[PDB]
């Protein structure tokens, strides 16, 4: 499964 | 070029002679834009982040020029909280990280 | 060194006397690691990503040491899926990206 992480406050 | 991260490493791309602003995520598997419109037939598709699964529109081969490089690859369109060019493209551009 | 990105670029740090994975996420702003136990007072915060906001412990001066140099800074604590090592750890050590 696809994982992506951007993260934001 | 060589890009520090003491900021968002956010550059310009051109998805399909269209500009928007970017994301560089080596946190990321695939390359999600905020909705977008390309042309072309779409497959729904699963991802996850950080809190969760969501849904996606997936296109295939889609030619992005980032930073006057050439990269074909996947991108998805749907919610996400930032514009984000993941590993898929940024390998086609010899993309690395260094430390 | 350098990171080749064809594949999830996760390393190995040492944080509080144990040797656990991160992932190099130039993606992210800060430091979330799993729920772990780390000395001093921290203070709440809601961080979010694709699929929402999830509830951590801030920490701050918190000495690390990633895949093998030295770096404190803020790591937060919460239900993350996983390790993250933010920007601003990858400064501190001197981290960037070069295509």
């Amino acid at each position: 499964v696809s994982q992506n992480y951007p993260i934001v406050q | 070029p060589q890009i520090t991260l003491w900021k968002r490493p956010l550059v310009t791309i051109r998805i399909g002679g269209q500009l928007k602003e970017a994301l560089l995520n080596t946190g990321a598997d695939d390359t999600v834009l905020e909705e977008m419109n390309l042309p072309g037939k779409w497959k729904p598709k699963m991802i996850g982040g950080i809190g969760g699964f969501i849904k996606v529109r997936q296109y295939d081969q889609i030619p992005v020029e980032i930073c006057g490089h050439k990269a074909i690859g996947t991108v998805l369109v749907g919610p996400t909280p930032v514009n984000i060019i993941g590993r898929n493209l940024l390998t086609q551009i010899g993309c690395t990280l260094n430390f």
